């Protein structure tokens, strides 16, 4: 049988993305050994991880039903499940999942998960880069527990099942192994929930954000946050729009304007206790009116009190970068307040097909008259975000820029008051460099990381620093400078170098001046 | 602070519009344009603004000026439209000068750096800012996204979270402001020197009115609204609900409430964006607690100056305080002020602190008398001060036994006879 | 060394670790200074290891912080002798009965 598995396995996973658009999720297969029946469970979700399970059918029970038994190692749901299980209508989970997917990001609650199998591949990763120890078991990879506000406003530490949130916003502390700290090290992970009202930053939402990184800052740790947004929440009094009245200039002619917005005293006398809407009493028309001069509204969440806890933790944001590691991923989008607390981290992950915006394309052209931008990508993609140093690094998807992000982490201190990470380099410290410098022009990469051997197939022309270490960032913006991160000797290191070859600089032109032009303009190295 | 020739109790004469107007105009004043001679004035103090980078950015405004003799930095949005003119490299010959049209109450990169570059040079000077926050959000287009706009607004709340000087931010008559461009001044990013006040003729929200009826009012709900107010329209749409009336009858029916509705579109739309106006008016803002207060235009030179000097007086013993015991918080120094206050004064007197001209004369009392009312606040600090230096002695020995004896014999010399019998006594 | 005594500058410190490295070593290792290697492992040793060698290092920096706390103490009854009296007390009751016989003694 695990012959088998193996087969499938592969099989599975080599067309694993025709099934991800297809959205098959589930598969089982019956085959018989030899003839002992076995069926093989498959549940493929996410497109980082498939899950395979493996159970026989059993007899052996006191009725006419069957039942079935796994391996003992790794049972799994359905052991001692009778066969005619019939199949379910989706669950908690489920449709709120679904609904995030829909709109091309992950759910929230998958992304723990991500961090373990992400882990995995960290591991294998930097097999060639240093000496490290065998890695334990995946179990005991990651564990995390989920951070939720109280009655007060202060934190709990909670473990609870995935998908109980009240709010849009999501955290968690994660302690995690890593081949530089595999004793542990902790972060803590800040994200949106995407499919809650949607996007859309409220004041519980806003104080959770708060709170986590007051808790980050406290223990001199990293903060992680995953973007998927709309930005400020807003909304209207939906108690006053099916109760005013229009006092007319004309109620004949209502084209010669109105005079103001007015309940009658059979609404009135049903808002009045609720700090709803200040009105002020008049006699117009022979009748006894409440103008409505200010609208409150009953509802909390929707009015100015989401601008102040929006500055509010932008504010934190200024303060997290300046004392501890501050990432941001983007997955989804982020307007608004969204964009800002990426930026205020100064360091961003976007995926790719996403945007950072503050106005979106509908509203300017509302406002320009014409129909000047398609789409917002046009506004915050990549295209303008990466080359504008924004952005730091583009990844395909979400389990990438989780990858992306413990790689980072790999070269940098588990906190504030730690010392740097060293690792047990393979590649040795007394040997000398291959590569020169000539006096024409070169790849400064070429001098950092090493280059192919031209002469040969193989034969790697070793550079400065440790062979496979160097990661560049923010590589297509002022080219003429290459920074980077990377490792010397396993010591790691910021990296600046220049570069020495012409280059071009491409500027777009602006759709919204028809008047405007693309240009080239030459760059010198050594400027 | 300078004796003034201009009076802080007048009234400002110079009314900002709903139109384009130079904001020098409320800054300073104006000559009268009626006649000859006669300035309209302004907020500040008559002859005491100087602008500076003047050409740069020209969407914003910032200078010195002098309120009642004060001196603060000036912060002020441009509401007209400007150009900027953009030269021709003459080493590439294939470049070409450019006219771009920026409109006012807009933050651009050019303009936000500068309001960046304004409040570090005056944090660092030392004087405190009066920002007049006129700014209908950030440019959104592409080419202000390349040039890295949302990288300077960053910078305006790095800027803003390093004051140590008042920060007064005051909406003006006939101005807005809207989404990203509250977020970046909000006073929660330095709670304890910023504040916000509002006019009458103020707005403030995520969103104007048309973004919000946009999302929340469409044309669907708008329909449903004049189900319930249009006349003819209710008339039309009670008797189509008349069962079996007849087919061609049902036919006019359906026409009639499609033209009357489709009609009366405009009209209903004007009331849905006045309607979603409702809920930006500065009566939420003050239930809310977003802002401090709601002011009157004319009378708004008069109130802050009388609160400026307020803040900066209470700064003065707030930092006394501090030095007093550095291991204090705000909250417990501004609850150890107000509460000498009152036990100085009296419970019945309780009341005048909401007062800030009573309230600064008091404090000026405490601060400049020496050598007869002895001010008693003084005595105050120095009792924090002793017990604060002798709880790190405490702490030292405490947390360090081992040098206890070393320092013993010191501290018991500069003594009196009885203290050293004491000493031995003990 | 710079937690152990916050006043100190650059040059102060940097002259301690070049005294201590003479002083333990010898005069005649004394040029094994300007060898990256070498100084290296000698810091390595004195920083990692513990309840055994017990790293010297340690000790001299034990003994500035010791002395700075001291410092301290003196100066605030110094300039302030008006507190001199209500420590007085406290600092003399966590000690050995000798060392309360020389307090009452003197
Ligand atoms: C005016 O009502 C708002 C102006 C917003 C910026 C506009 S939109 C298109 C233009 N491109 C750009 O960068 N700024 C202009």
């Amino acid at each position: 049988p695990s012959k088998i598995e193996e087969s499938v396995r592969s099989m599975v996973m080599r067309y694993g993305s025709r099934l991800w658009k297809l959205r098959v999720l589930q598969a089982e297969l019956k085959i018989n050994i030899r003839a002992i029946p076995i069926r093989l469970f498959l549940t493929n979700e996410s497109g980082y991880y498939l899950d395979i399970s493996l159970y026989k059918e059993v007899t052996d029970s006191r009725t006419a039903q069957i039942m079935f038994q796994a391996y003992g190692d790794k049972q799994g749901p359905l052991h001692g499940m009778l066969i005619n299980t019939p199949y379910v209508t989706k669950d908690l989970l489920q449709s709120k999942r679904f609904q995030a997917q829909s709109l091309g990001t992950t759910y929230i609650y998958d992304i723990p998960e991500m961090f373990r199998q992400s882990l995995i591949k960290l591991w294998e990763s930097m097999s060639t880069q240093a000496f490290l120890p065998s890695p334990p078991l995946p179990s005991d990879m990651l564990t995390y527990t989920e951070l939720v506000l109280d009655d007060q406003g202060q934190l709990v530490h909670m473990n609870r099942l995935p998908g109980g949130n009240e709010i849009g916003m999501v955290a968690w502390k994660m302690t995690f192994k890593s081949p530089e700290y595999p004793e542990g090290r902790d972060i803590i992970v800040i994200g949106n929930d995407i499919t809650y009202r949607i996007g859309s930053f409220g004041p519980q939402e806003d104080l959770l954000f708060l709170r986590a990184s007051e808790l980050a800052r406290a223990e001199g740790i990293p903060r992680i946050y995953v973007s998927a947004n709309s930005g400020a929440r807003i909304g209207l009094a939906e108690e006053i729009r099916h109760m005013f009245h229009v006092a007319w200039v004309d109620p004949e002619d209502p084209y010669k304007g109105y005079r103001y917005l007015y309940l009658t005293p059979q609404d009135y006398k049903r808002v009045s206790a609720l700090n709803s809407v200040h009105c002020e009493h008049v006699e117009d028309e022979g009748e006894s009116r409440y103008k409505i001069t200010d609208i409150i509204g009953k509802e909390e969440g929707i009015g100015p009190e989401n601008l102040r806890g929006s500055g509010m933790i932008a504010g934190e944001s200024s303060l997290a970068y300046n004392e501890i590691i501050t990432i941001s991923l983007v997955t989804c989008r982020a307007i608004g307040i969204g964009a800002y607390l990426v930026r205020l981290g100064q360091r961003t992950i976007q995926v790719e097909n996403s945007h950072l915006i503050l106005t979106g394309a509908g509203a300017l052209n509302k406002v320009l008259g014409r129909e000047v931008y398609t789409s917002n990508n046009q506004l915050g993609g990549i295209q303008i975000m990466h080359n504008n140093g924004v952005t730091h690094c583009t990844v395909c998807d979400d389990f990438e820029g989780v990858f992306t992000v413990l790689h980072w982490l790999s070269y940098m201190p588990k906190s504030v008051h730690s010392s740097v990470p060293l690792l047990n380099s393979k590649d040795p410290i007394d040997r000398i460099i291959e590569f020169v410098p000539t006096k024409t022009p070169y790849d400064p990469r070429w001098m950092l990381a090493g280059r192919p051997h031209p002469t040969q197939k193989g034969q790697w022309l070793s550079g400065f620093f440790d062979y496979g270490s160097f990661s560049e960032i923010m590589q297509p913006w002022a080219q003429t400078v290459v920074v980077g991160r990377a490792r010397l000797g396993g010591i790691p290191v910021g990296v600046v170098a220049v570069e020495t070859r012409t280059v071009e600089l491409s500027i777009p032109a602006d759709p919204a001046n028809l008047d405007s032009e693309a240009k080239i303009i030459q760059q010198a190295g050594q400027v | 602070l300078l004796n003034s020739k201009d009076p802080i109790d007048r009234i400002i004469e110079f009314v900002p519009t709903k139109t384009p107007y130079d904001p020098r105009w409320m800054l300073a004043g104006r000559p009268h344009p009626t006649q000859k001679g006669q300035w309209l004035s302004g907020f500040f103090d008559y002859g005491s603004f100087s602008e500076i980078m003047q050409p740069w950015a020209q969407t914003v405004v910032v200078g010195r000026a002098r309120l009642g003799g004060i001196p603060v930095g000036v912060v002020a949005v441009e509401t007209r439209t400007v150009e900027l003119s953009i030269p021709a490299d003459p080493a590439n010959l294939d470049s070409e000068a450019k006219i771009i049209q920026q409109a006012g109450q807009v933050w651009f990169p050019d303009s936000a750096f500068k309001t960046y570059q304004a409040i570090k040079d005056f944090n660092r000077e030392g004087l405190p800012l009066m920002v007049f926050a006129n700014w209908r959000g950030f440019s959104g287009g592409m080419k202000d996204m390349y040039d890295q706009v949302l990288k300077f607004g960053a910078y305006i709340v790095d800027g803003l979270r390093e004051c140590c000087q008042p920060v007064l931010v005051y909406i003006p008559p006939q101005a807005e402001l809207r989404g990203g461009s509250w977020v970046v001044i909000d006073s929660s990013i330095n709670p304890r020197h910023m504040e916000m006040y509002a006019d009458r003729e103020s707005r403030g929200s995520v969103l104007e009115p048309e973004g919000t009826v946009e999302i929340k009012f469409r044309r669907k709900d708008l329909v449903k609204t004049m189900r319930r107010v249009d006349p003819v329209y209710i008339h039309l749409a009670e008797r189509l609900g008349t069962p079996e009336l007849s087919t061609a009858e049902r036919k006019e029916l359906e026409n009639k409430l499609k033209e009357r509705e489709e009609f009366l579109i405009p009209i209903y739309h004007q009331v849905a964006v006045q309607f979603a106006d409702l809920h930006d008016t500065p009566g939420r803002m003050q239930e809310k607690g977003v802002i401090s207060d709601i002011l009157d235009w004319k009378t708004s030179r008069t109130f802050f100056y009388w609160r400026l000097r307020r803040l900066l007086l209470e700064d003065l013993v707030k930092k006394k305080i501090h030095n007093a015991n550095p291991e204090l918080t705000d909250g417990q120094i501004q609850a150890m002020l107000r509460r000498w206050f009152v036990e100085v004064e009296g419970t019945v007197k309780a009341y005048v602190w909401d007062n800030n001209k009573d309230l600064a004369e008091w404090l000026e009392k405490q601060l400049t008398e020496e050598d007869g009312v002895h001010s008693v606040i003084e005595e105050n600090i120095k009792c924090i001060s002793r017990d604060y230096v002798l709880k790190q002695i405490r702490s030292l020995v405490q947390a360090n036994p081992e040098v206890a004896m070393d320092s013993i014999i010191h501290m018991t010399q500069h003594i009196s006879p009885t203290q050293r019998a004491e000493v031995i006594r003990i």
